């Protein structure tokens, strides 16, 4: 429907009213700036039968919500909105943007491994489903906003060497992992700021050299590790020297 | 158009057709309510004259119409098959002598974009008359309202069907919270750029038709308080004297509750906590249940429960986490009763507890929570 060519950063291409009844692909473009704005746009059944096309070009959304974002590394299509279960997207590249735009409460991971190869932000929502999350090429998942990130019942989350979650916000961050967690020789959580973090591991298993570390002097953290399958060698020293504990709950 | 029964009727294909600055009026409204629409969609079975009627997929653009003396200003039905046909009315000038009217926008299985121009009214029947009537609009439909609400108080919306579709898009509400009524809050899907600080409740003298956001016009039941606070970003709820009760599990918004009123969960029901934040009960005459757990938490986000009033969960718990929770509970003065302060349905919930009162179940000071809760801090 729209093709946005080299629209400047200050420009806004506002869309109001009702989208067509039949599915359409909304936007494509060229240039480094998003300018499309959904101003209370009545989307109808576009999430189920249409496509966004290129999510990069959407600058802001007002009054348009969806509860869940669906990801399918095997059958998904990135042209999709991803907010309807029959039309999931396939990559993780824009899940943070998409969830922020539509105020999604959860992310659904269909079977298969959802991977990243460069640092990628994760929205602070509930992740569920049979899929797994993998950070490859030394990349890390990024936590940039306060709130709670929950991994519930996934087939697991792991990395090929980089720290698992890099926190760059000073806001309170809760990380809840109720699935298999494997950071290898790295940390589950690395704070790049003077953080305030609460990490909760529930059953399944966890592996890492330290549960939480920080790049610089002190980051307050609270930790609960409820699983026998953990590196017991760090029960006495679960975090690096740059992290001070508020509480520690480990058997 | 000067008419007796129906002003204008638009049916089936009329793509791109426009009707600008139309002046359509019934010749007076005497016995208007008794006219019977002749050409109308199946879903419209009400009696009364209709200035403008549209259905079967017709989508004529109505720009600045002037509609006078009608029982129904507009009756519009989307196409039966897929709800196709947007109801488009921009700045309608609606008036009727003696404030006689049934509905301005009777919308069936459809979407709409309407811009109000600070002109309009709702009829003399305190129960049935409303600006909008939304009949079986589907889940995917949106009936958007922009512009200025009438100066005089009106009842905004009523409807039938299982899905809310009304949207307040930066609607200028004027003094409607104080003098008007929402009608049926259920049909409002969302609200943008319209806020109110407090939601007022009075279990005996309140009226559910009211918005509830102005102190002179509180609502009555607790059923939709979470939804209302969410739509209007309320910071607090004011409970006037009396017992506000629930008999089914009902969500409580995470805001400050104040006033001399009390909260009661009956029929074994529980109050629900579905979002993170802080729920504060400050100075209420108390909160209690007839046997159900007081607060059932179903969110994994950080939840703070601050009770500065009398609390009685009986043999039940003040808080029950239905997920792997993260809760902080603080009881300040007054009194607290329960078998355990916090419990959970399964796999460990973390919590911090502060109980500052001599009137508490002293025998659980050493074991304040059930086996599925692990304490971060305990101050008693
Ligand atoms: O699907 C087309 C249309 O058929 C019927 O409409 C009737 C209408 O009710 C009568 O008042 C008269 O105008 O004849 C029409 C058909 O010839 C359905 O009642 C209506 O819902 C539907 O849209």
């Amino acid at each position: 429907m729209y093709f946005l060519k080299n629209c400047p950063e200050t420009a806004r291409n506002v869309v109001r009213g009702q989208m067509p009844i039949s599915g359409v692909k909304l936007v494509r473009g060229t240039g480094n700036y998003p300018t499309l704005v959904l101003d209370c746009t009545n989307m109808g059944s576009q999430f189920q039968f249409g496509e966004v096309g290129d999510i990069f070009y959407i600058k802001d959304v007002v009054g348009v919500k969806a509860d869940t974002l669906y990801i399918d590394p095997v059958n998904g299509n990135n042209y999709n909105w991803g907010t309807n279960g029959t039309k999931p997207i396939r990559e993780l590249t824009n899940i943070a943007k998409i969830c922020q735009l539509f105020r999604c409460k959860s992310v659904y991971l269909n079977a298969g491994e959802s991977v990243i190869t460069s640092n990628t932000e994760l929205p602070m929502v509930v992740f569920e489903g049979p899929g797994s999350l993998k950070a490859n090429s030394g990349s890390s998942f990024l936590i940039k906003a306060g709130g709670t990130l929950s991994l519930i019942g996934l087939s697991g989350i792991s990395t090929d060497g980089g720290h698992m979650f890099r926190v760059s916000t000073v806001e309170k961050v809760n990380i809840h992992t109720n699935c298999s967690v494997n950071a290898g020789a790295a940390y589950v959580v690395l704070s790049e700021v003077q953080g305030n973090i609460e990490y909760r591991q529930l059953f399944y298993s966890v592996n890492c050299s330290k549960y939480i570390g920080a790049t610089a002097g002190q980051t307050i953290a609270g930790i609960m590790v409820k699983t026998a399958t953990r590196p017991t060698g760090i029960d006495a020293a679960p975090v690096d020297g740059n992290v001070s504990l508020t509480y520690k709950i480990i058997e | 158009i000067l008419y007796k029964t129906q002003g204008a009727v638009f049916i089936d294909s009329n793509g791109g057709a426009a009707v600008n600055n139309a002046y359509i009026s019934r010749l007076g409204n005497t016995n208007g309510e008794l006219e019977q629409a002749v050409y109308k969609p199946a879903g419209f079975t009400e009696v009364g004259d209709v200035a403008v009627t549209q259905f079967a997929g017709s989508e004529v653009k109505f720009n600045s119409p002037i509609i006078e003396q009608a029982s129904f200003d507009f009756v519009h039905a989307g196409r039966d098959t897929d709800s196709y046909g947007l109801f488009m009315v921009d700045k309608p000038h609606i008036e009727s002598s003696g404030g006689k009217k049934k509905h301005s926008f009777y919308l069936i299985n459809t979407s709409s974009n309407v811009t109000l121009s600070g002109v309009g009214l709702s009829g003399q029947d305190p129960d049935l008359d409303s600006m909008y009537f939304l009949k079986n609009c589907p889940e995917t439909a949106r009936n958007v309202v922009r512009g200025q609400m009438p100066i005089s108080g009106v009842k905004l919306v009523r409807g039938t069907g299982n899905y809310p579709t009304l949207v307040l898009d930066c609607t200028n509400m004027g003094s409607q919270f104080q003098f008007g009524e929402v009608g049926d809050i259920f049909y409002i899907k969302d609200v943008v750029g319209v806020k109110a600080d407090t939601l007022y409740i009075d279990p005996v003298n309140g009226n559910n038709y009211n918005w509830g956001t102005n102190g002179t016009k509180p609502i009555r039941e607790l059923t939709n308080i979470a939804k209302i606070c969410q739509l209007f970003r309320c910071k607090s709820v004011y409970l006037n004297a009396g017992e506000s009760v629930i008999t089914s599990n009902t969500e409580l918004p995470m805001v400050v509750f104040e006033g001399p009123g009390s909260l009661k969960a009956n029929s074994g029901s529980s109050f629900l906590i579905k979002a993170g934040g802080t729920l504060s009960l400050i100075g209420l005459s108390g909160i209690s249940t007839d046997g159900g757990h007081m607060f059932r938490v179903s969110t994994v986000e950080k939840v703070n429960i601050h009770t500065n009033c009398s609390v009685n969960a009986g043999a039940a718990y003040v808080v029950l986490s239905e997920v792997q929770g993260n809760i902080e509970y603080r009881q300040l003065f007054y009194s607290v009763n329960c078998s355990k302060y916090i419990g959970a349905t399964a796999g460990q919930t973390i919590a911090g507890i502060m109980v500052k009162t001599a009137t508490r179940p002293t025998g659980i000071d050493a074991a304040p929570v059930d086996g599925n809760v692990s304490l971060t801090y305990k101050i008693i």
